[PDB]
């Protein structure tokens, strides 16, 4: 059986790590 | 040995984190890998007790 | 379909994203990640294998699943509708056991197939973010992160798993 646990909110970061 | 038992541990192409064991025959005993998923190849087992009885 | 479809319980969650755990060798550790949207939630099939997961106090039944997609469901079917365009850059919500949540921004190239074309996100990340969400510029999950190919050079790029919304 598994369980969750939030980490986080869906949004896109304006100055998100670059780059891919 | 099987020769599979020989090979190293394979995390393969997908990216979960699943522990697993496999035998390691240098050392002479089954240890832990992360194992991703997919693709899995021989040396992979949910148990110590079952590494050791294939590969041991 | 079927005149008196059966029931699973619902995802009692709030919308966002989850790391999975697993009770495991050595205990419970983070297995992959999911995706909390209109009160369903989705993963990668890998991640699961379609176990049942515990939330609440109540057991929540994959509704949807799909191992030819990779992708998994619970509490209802599929809800992420967004669709990856070529040509646009997205961020992976990239979920790290025992890390925060980092964005990532990357411009994707494609797999071919037969079939036909699926974003590949050029992309290496720890062992346990299965499932983490590949998004766009309005903040809606064009896709999962997880099921790739590693290439000649050790490089890792994941595929853009996505299928249609129900």
């Amino acid at each position: 059986d598994l369980t969750v646990e939030k980490a986080a909110d869906v949004t896109w970061e304006e100055e998100a790590e670059q780059t891919g | 040995r099987p020769d599979f038992c020989l090979e190293p541990p394979y995390t393969g192409p997908c990216k979960a984190r699943i522990i697993r064991y496999f035998y390691n025959a240098k050392a002479g005993l089954c240890q832990t890998f992360v194992y991703g998923g997919c693709r899995a190849k021989r040396n992979n087992f949910k148990s110590a007790e079952d590494c050791m009885r294939t590969c041991g | 379909d079927v005149p008196s479809p059966p029931e699973t319980q619902k995802a009692e969650l709030e919308e966002g994203v989850y790391r999975i755990k697993q009770q495991g060798i050595f205990g419970k550790t983070q297995v992959g990640v999911g995706v909390q949207k209109e009160g369903v939630f989705h993963t990668m099939w890998h991640v699961t294998r379609g176990a049942v997961l515990t939330h609440n106090g109540k057991r929540l039944e994959p509704n949807w699943a799909s191992v030819k997609k990779d992708l998994i469901s619970y509490g209802g079917g599929w809800r992420l509708s967004a669709q990856w365009q070529k040509g646009e850059e997205v961020q992976v919500i990239a979920v790290e056991p025992g890390k925060n949540p980092k964005n990532f921004q990357t411009m994707p190239g494609t797999f071919q197939t037969t079939t036909g074309e699926i974003g590949a996100i050029a992309l290496d990340f720890k062992p346990g973010t299965s499932g983490s969400p590949i998004i766009n510029r309005e903040g809606k999950v064009v896709g999962l992160y997880g099921n790739g190919v590693v290439t000649k050079n050790g490089g890792y790029v994941s595929g853009i798993a996505q299928t249609n919304a129900e």
